[PDB]
DNA sequence: TTTCTTTCCCACAGTAAC
DNA sequence: GTTACTGTGGGAAAGAAA
């Protein structure tokens, strides 16, 4: 606490000359508070006096995981580019940064995990890759970077789900264009045997269905 | 036709303090047999529907008050199988609080690995409910009597999961009965089943009530207990064994699969054995011991079936009088985490069916949202002064109810409730 | 094995078999 | 902050504009859907009073 | 060939309607 | 009683996966 309202809000290096103490509520550290208010400053002096980057919370979530749901592109930065920080940590739902980069639509964050060499095929406890959630929120942008550096096209998450079938039923166009324009299969059943195009048809989204009639075909 | 109305302020606070919500659900075992040709073997146990709810009764109240004869306002509703060709058998709901459907079956035409029971669901004046579904249930050609790896689950029971079990006599339909609890004991009533937990227990167990049990599968042989997902009763510290042919083994470690007819063993006593002698359950001994040391023969209706149940909910609430539209889909969530604080504190929601007619209610107060996907949503957390006219920085910890409103008015209780924390 | 479920008992005939 | 506030302004407003083109594609459905489902009410509704006259 | 999983087959044995 | 049937459960038969 006392170390902990100075970095959330000289005031960290004084005090350090507790550490890694978890709250009762929250249950995070100094590190994931001054993580989420995006205070660069005190997160940096707090990995440098050595401290765990990688506790989880009450939620399994690291100081990481918080860095990226605040869009603290700060405090980012500083844990991607500390070698300890684990970049492929999962909450207790199987949730990697690399997924919550591309579900809140932050800016780069997505790319930056990327190429600080992140698995690009991680999934949550349910099957989702990051590729999944970048289709079911039709991010594009997000969704060609983690195509361009290598990720299944075709997987399937829990339910058979192919990245394609949640843009189909979403009613993503422009990540369904991007999906299909990569040869990606459209004909992979989930596990009800319902394709792309059934779904789509089902939601009334006449555009995907349009595409998976004609566009890149054969 | 009236226009949809948007779920005033005060309209909040009136649920709020009242609350009742309607809300649908159902039971169902997690696997399914398949019937070949023009065969039909039905859904045992059979998919119940109750209504559960205080809510249900104020729309009976106030539907007839509007003019609606007992039959206009008697919620009606059918059962499917997922987009199947068939016809949706009705349900009897009269008086009735449930409704099993004892005749639910699918056809070997049907080449699908998993499929969802579909509930279309409406008044008696035909006004529209909605069509509510449940979890997925897999399709197996025959139970695999034989050894079972612990690499292809799904098909074994965990311990801390449910399950239902029941008893055939001389192979008729019309006999099966299924374990069954009320007025404080196990009965065997043919019209009703139970799920009932199935925790394992560690070979060194006390007594009862107070225990402790541990993860992982269960096969023949360890000592685990079956209590009442209800009403809480439970069956003391039991003992599964393999069965076949009227004999229940003793020494059989493989791991218990489902539709696995199987005997179950009390306490540490000498014998003894659960068994329903088509009226009850009670005590028996199956002392028949000539075979082997560790085959006991079992007298017959001890014999039951394993199968692991599960139970889908959807609960609602019509916030602002009758609506054009079902209050299907039900928007569950499963997950309320927060992203960052302060000046920018957001909520990010995941969990199923949400829609981007939807908004989230900080108590009585209707916070900004967006629709990420199916099941991912963010909203924003209005100011504390929201809250507290006099403050601008969490004074004090302060909780507020979370909730679904959608635009017409429908409310769906969640069950979360976000607090404010001070800011450190 | 740090988990506790608790409940409640009920034996139906011969109960003190067990010892 | 006027660097990193344009970094927020601009996300928000991603995400509002999603928001309002999936609101607004799925209420321009709304009426091909609600038609079609009441059409399937009314079919069973139909078998649902007519067998309760065999009672 | 082995080892299951998927399909067929068929006979107890209660139901229903005369 | 007599007939016409029908879910059920165990086993034979045909594939399909080792």
């Amino acid at each position: 606490t006392p170390l902990m309202i100075a970095s959330c809000s000289a005031v960290i290096s004084d005090f350090i000359y507790s550490l890694h103490n978890q709250t009762d509520r929250t249950g995070e550290t100094a590190l994931h508070l001054a993580a989420r208010y995006s205070r660069s400053d005190a997160a940096k002096r707090l990995l440098e006096a050595s401290a765990d980057a990688n506790i989880q919370d009450n939620m399994g979530r690291t100081p990481l995981h918080a860095a990226v749901s605040a869009d603290a592109q700060g405090v980012f930065q500083i844990l991607i580019r500390n070698r300890a920080t684990d970049l492929d940590a999962r909450m207790h739902d199987g949730t990697t940064p690399l997924i919550l980069a591309a579900r809140l639509a932050v800016e780069g964050m997505l790319e930056d995990l990327i190429n600080s060499h992140a698995d690009v095929n991680a999934v949550d406890d349910l099957g989702k890759s990051a590729l999944h959630w970048a289709a079911a929120v039709n991010n594009v942008d997000a969704a060609v970077v983690l195509l361009k550096n290598g990720a299944n096209k075709d997987m399937q998450n829990n339910r058979e789900e192919t990245p394609l079938f949640l843009a189909a039923r979403e009613g993503s166009y422009e990540t369904a264009k991007v999906l299909l324009d990569h040869f990606a299969n459209r004909d992979i059943t989930d596990h009800m045997d319902r394709l792309p195009r059934d779904i789509a048809q089902e939601r009334m989204h006449h555009d995907i269905v349009r595409l998976l009639d004609e566009y890149n075909l054969v | 036709r009236p226009p949809p109305k948007r779920l005033t302020r005060e309209a909040m606070r009136n649920y709020l303090k009242e609350r009742g919500d309607q809300t649908v659900l159902i039971l169902h075992a997690k696997v399914a047999q398949k019937s070949y040709g023009n065969e039909k073997r039905f859904f045992c146990p059979p998919p119940c529907v109750y209504l559960m709810g205080s809510g249900w009764k104020k729309k009976k109240e106030q539907m007839e008050r509007d003019g609606c004869s007992e039959q206009e306002s008697q919620p009606c509703a059918f059962i499917g199988i997922g987009n199947s060709d068939q016809e949706m058998q009705q349900l009897n709901l009269e008086g009735k609080n449930y409704c099993t459907a004892k005749t639910l079956y699918i056809s070997d035409s049907d080449k699908r690995k998993h499929f969802m029971l579909s509930v279309k669901m409406f008044y008696g004046n035909s006004d529209d409910i909605g069509v509510f579904l449940s979890k997925r249930i897999k399709v197996i050609s025959k139970p695999s009597k034989k050894k079972q790896s612990l690499k292809n689950a799904d098909l074994c029971i965990a311990s801390g999961t449910k399950v239902a079990l029941f008893n055939r006599l001389r192979s008729q339909t019309v006999s099966t009965r299924y374990l069954h609890v009320e007025g404080g004991n196990f009965h065997a009533s043919s019209q009703q089943w139970g799920a009932f937990f199935i925790h394992l227990l560690d070979d060194d167990e006390s007594e009862g009530e107070e225990f402790t049990v541990r993860d992982g599968y269960i096969h023949y042989g360890q000592t685990v207990k079956l209590v009442c997902s209800v009403t809480g009763m439970a069956l003391p510290r039991l003992i599964i064994r393999k069965v076949d042919k009227q004999t229940a083994l003793l020494d059989a470690d493989d791991p218990v699969s489902q539709l696995h007819k199987c005997a179950f063993y009390l306490k540490d006593t000498e014998r003894m054995y659960l068994c329903l002698s088509q009226e009850r359950i009670i005590q028996f001994q199956a002392t028949p011991c000539p075979k082997e040391p560790n085959k006991e023969m079992i007298n017959d209706g001890a014999s039951w079936t394993i199968i692991s149940t599960d139970k889908a909910e959807y609960t609602f609430y019509e916030g602002m009088g009758p609506v054009l539209a079902p209050v299907t889909p039900v928007p569950v969530v499963e997950s309320l985490q927060l992203n960052g604080g302060g000046d920018v504190a957001m909520l990010e929601l995941t969990g199923q069916n949400f829609t981007p007619n939807l908004r989230v209610w900080f108590g009585d107060v209707e916070a900004e949202t967006m629709y990420r996907c199916g099941e991912s949503m963010l909203c924003v957390v209005p100011d504390i002064s929201a809250f507290r006219e006099g403050w601008r920085w969490v004074r004090q910890p302060v909780q507020v109810p979370v909730t679904l409103v959608r635009n017409d008015g429908i409310i769906y209780s969640t069950s979360l409730t976000f607090t404010y924390t001070p800011e450190p | 094995k740090r988990r506790r479920q608790h409940g409640q008992l009920w034996f139906p005939e011969g109960f003190k078999v067990s010892e | 902050h006027s660097a990193v506030m344009e970094r927020l302004r601009r996300r928000i407003e991603l995400c509002r504009r999603h928001h309002s083109t999936c609101e607004a594609r799925y209420e321009a459905v709304s009426p091909e859907r609600l038609e079609l489902e009441r059409q399937h009410t009314f079919a069973l509704h139909q078998r649902c009073i007519q067998a309760k006259a065999k009672r």
